[PDB]
DNA sequence: CAAAATTTTCGGAAGGCATGCTCTGTGGC
DNA sequence: ATTTTTTTGCCTTCCGAAAATTTTG
RNA sequence: GCCACAGAG
């Protein structure tokens, strides 16, 4: 939150008060802003850098399996790709990645 | 009551370097003090060779006790040690 | 690269070569101000070493 | 006859000082020793020292 | 002669386990290296 | 260890200050003055 | 805020995937968690 | 420069093993007849020889 | 789900897995067929029908084998037990010493999950005859023995040890010396005074014996 | 249950060491 | 009685302060 | 004598 009093360009900050409702006052000059009903909020956008889908392009030219997508309120597709994966210790399960085809929304089990 | 006895001997039978470097400083020094040789020296003057002469032929009359990390010791003959 | 007859035997050298004149620099570092012997001498009054 | 007698006398001789020889033997190398840069196994991002 | 941790003779059905490893055993590496060296050879001449 | 007379905790106290000999200690020769410049431990000691 | 660790060992500065001579992949990473990574599923225990 | 810092690992290597030596068991001791190694190396082997 | 409930059954498997090897490797009775239980089979035997890890299940008892009391006279059964709470205070700990205690256990291995108060480390002793070993899950996910850079520890009898500082001739201060709170020591739960020999492997000689003594 | 005593953990500062090994000269206090 | 620095790294011990844990009421 | 730089390998 970085805002300044319009009077005397000092940095405004939020108080508790009497009340206990929330004002933009200034410490420097009689001023303040109250807050009841008006939306305030500063936005930091992180930046974001372009991540490989490190899944994609591996449900080409595989077989199909007959498993329902877990959406199946909004649709009711059967024919999914799927493949098997090692990503774990040689002692447990081997786990799958299945895609539906009509829906997308990957999801995997073990 | 430290010593092994000859029989029980369990250190190499093979001189050292080290022990070699002793018995010719002792040797040495022992000749530079006016001590009998035992060989037939042919003009030589230096005791340092006047040893080495000795233990060419194992003619010296010194032995090597070996300590033990223990405590108990072995005595071997310089003539006995094989170099 | 000259053709050099060696002084020893005579003979001519098997290999050419490189004669001339190059420059060279004597440095003030000699051996009459270098070498040094000690046997006995004389000894620090503190430690009464050398 | 000739194996023999080099294993035998291959072996440490006792009284030895074998640390004093050890640390030489460690400490001099490191002054023959130039600094490059290294990398681990075919990148360049690694530069291990 | 192998001697395990107790002070007795080893049997001849586990002299090779890791327990009985005593110091002698470089020797003995070396003597079987060696024996396998003059094999060797004599299976060199075998072969011709 | 209290088995000694001197194992004693008041010992760790500067009591007594045992005095170097004068042979570790020694006087300077002279350089440019008749006097002769002295150690620091012998005008430390002075002082104390 | 944005600067918390939500998932991965708190003290690996970073982590490659190397393609090896023969060409097999291994995973090497800086950091201190050698517990943490050799205790991680897909991770070799007994080779790291 | 880097004699400066090779001149210091090689005086501390030394004062950390100078005390070794092989004894007349062939395992190596310290000054304080502790045993670091029971034999050189394992085979107890001059890397001189 | 999966996150919550499918890991953390099998990091607890494989805790298992290496606890069961590491009583096995001290000499107690435990058949081999024990040690490579399956996660199948674990979740049909220790985990609830809804799919729970039941810790308070999965504790036991461990006899010495006929070799491991010809060997060492003096050992006797242990019980080891893992707790179900995330951070173990005090008052568990002295429920677990007092059980210890009354079932007349010669030692007992205690497994906490996340940590443990350091009231608790100093409450360990308490026991004179007994001795208690504290485990943590998240050490016990791989085993330490199996690594390759740990060669092979094998603790020796009092009659070993005996036999060794008469045939070097050396009294048990001059030996080299391992810790106790070393990882390996803990795995084998060496006592002071006892000595393991280790069987190191040398690429210039094969293999050669070394011993150490806990301190 | 939360107030009070005890113990552990965590920092920043305060100390210390290193900053080769030998050797040959001068100049000023 | 205005007022520069002049290598760089590594290591242990100390010592409040705050956090974590147990212990009294 | 103490400091101070200057060089040699
Ligand atoms: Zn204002
Ligand atoms: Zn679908």
């Amino acid at each position: 939150m970085l805002s300044f009093c319009p009077s005397c360009n000092n940095m405004l900050l939020i108080t508790s008060g009497d009340s206990g409702v929330y004002t933009l006052a200034c410490r420097s000059c009689p001023y303040e802003f109250p807050i009841e009903g008006i939306e305030i909020y500063d936005r930091k956008k992180l930046p974001r850098k372009e991540v490989d889908d490190v899944l994609g392009g591996g449900w080409d030219n595989v077989d199909q399996t007959k498993t329902q997508c877990p959406n199946y309120d909004t649709c009711g597709g059967e024919s999914a790709y799927f493949f098997q994966l090692q990503i774990r210790s040689a002692d447990e399960p081997m786990t799958t990645f299945y895609k539906c085809v009509n829906c997308g929304h990957r999801w995997k089990e073990n | 009551e430290k010593a092994i006895p000859k029989d029980q001997r369990a250190t190499t039978p093979y001189m050292t370097k080290y022990e070699r470097a002793r018995i010719l400083g002792t040797r040495a020094l022992q000749i530079s003090m006016n001590a009998p040789v035992f060989v037939d020296l042919e003009g030589e003057t230096d005791p340092l060779r006047i040893a080495m002469k000795e233990l060419a032929e194992k003619k010296i009359p010194l032995v090597i006790r070996r300590y033990l990390p223990d405590g108990s010791f072995e005595d071997w003959s310089v003539e006995e040690l094989i170099v | 690269k000259d053709m050099l007859y060696s002084g020893i035997t005579g003979e001519c050298l098997q290999a050419y070569i490189f004669f001339g004149p190059i420059y060279y620099q004597k440095l003030k570092h000699m051996v009459l101000d270098k070498m040094h012997a000690r046997a006995r001498g004389p000894r620090a009054v503190l430690t009464r070493q050398p | 006859e000739i194996a023999l007698f080099k294993y035998r006398k291959a072996r440490l001789e006792p009284g030895t000082a074998i640390g004093a020889i050890g640390a030489q033997s460690i400490g001099e190398p490191g002054t023959q020793m130039t600094l490059k840069t290294f990398h681990f196994a075919g990148v360049a991002s690694m530069n291990v020292t | 002669v192998r001697y395990d941790n107790s002070g007795c003779l080893v049997k001849r059905e586990d002299l090779n386990k890791a327990e009985y490893v005593d110091q002698y055993d470089a020797e003995r590496d070396f003597y079987h290296s060696l024996r396998e060296y003059i094999n060797g050879k004599a299976t060199a001449l075998a072969n011709l | 260890d209290a088995t000694v007379p001197s194992g004693r905790p008041e010992t760790y106290i500067w009591r007594y200050l045992p005095a170097p000999p004068v042979c570790i200690r020694p006087s300077v020769m002279m350089q440019d003055s008749p006097a002769s410049n002295e150690d620091d431990l012998t005008v430390k000691l002075t002082e104390i | 805020l944005p600067d918390v660790v939500v998932k991965g060992l708190p003290d690996i500065s970073r982590a490659v995937i190397n393609i090896r001579d023969d060409g097999k992949r291994e995973l090497l990473v800086e950091g201190y968690g050698l517990r943490d990574v050799m205790c991680t599923d897909g991770v070799i225990g007994s080779r790291t | 420069v880097k004699t400066a810092e090779t001149g210091y690992m090689s005086r501390r290597l030394m004062k950390s093993l100078e005390d070794l030596s092989c004894q007349y068991d062939n395992t190596v001791r310290t000054s304080a007849n502790g045993i670091v190694q029971f034999t050189y190396g394992g085979d107890g082997l001059d890397p001189l020889e | 789900m999966d996150q919550e409930n499918e890991r953390n059954i099998s990091r607890l498997w494989r805790a298992f897995r290496t606890v069961k090897e590491m009583v096995k490797d001290r000499g107690y009775f435990i058949t081999q067929e024990e040690v490579e239980l399956p996660l199948e089979d674990f979740k049909a035997k220790y985990c609830d029908s809804m799919g729970r890890p039941q810790r308070k299940m999965m504790s036991f008892q461990a006899n010495p084998t006929e070799e491991s009391i010809s060997k060492f006279p003096d050992m006797g059964s242990l019980w080891v037990e893992f707790c179900d709470e995330p951070s173990v205070g005090v008052k568990t700990m002295k429920t677990f010493v007092i059980h210890i205690q009354e079932k007349n256990f010669q030692t007992g291995i205690f497994v906490y999950q996340n940590n443990i108060t350091p009231s608790a480390m100093k409450l360990v002793p308490s026991i004179p005859p007994a001795t208690i070993e504290t485990f943590n899950e998240a050490a016990l996910v791989v085993n330490i023995t199996h690594h390759e850079l740990v060669p092979k520890h094998i603790r020796l009898s009092s009659d070993e040890k005996r036999e060794l500082l008469k045939r070097y001739r050396l009294k048990e201060s001059q030996l080299p010396r391992i810790q106790r709170a070393d990882p390996v020591a803990l795995y084998l739960g060496l006592k002071r005074g006892e000595v393991v020999k280790i069987i190191r492997k040398s690429e210039t000689s094969g293999r050669y014996a070394s011993y150490r003594i806990c301190m």
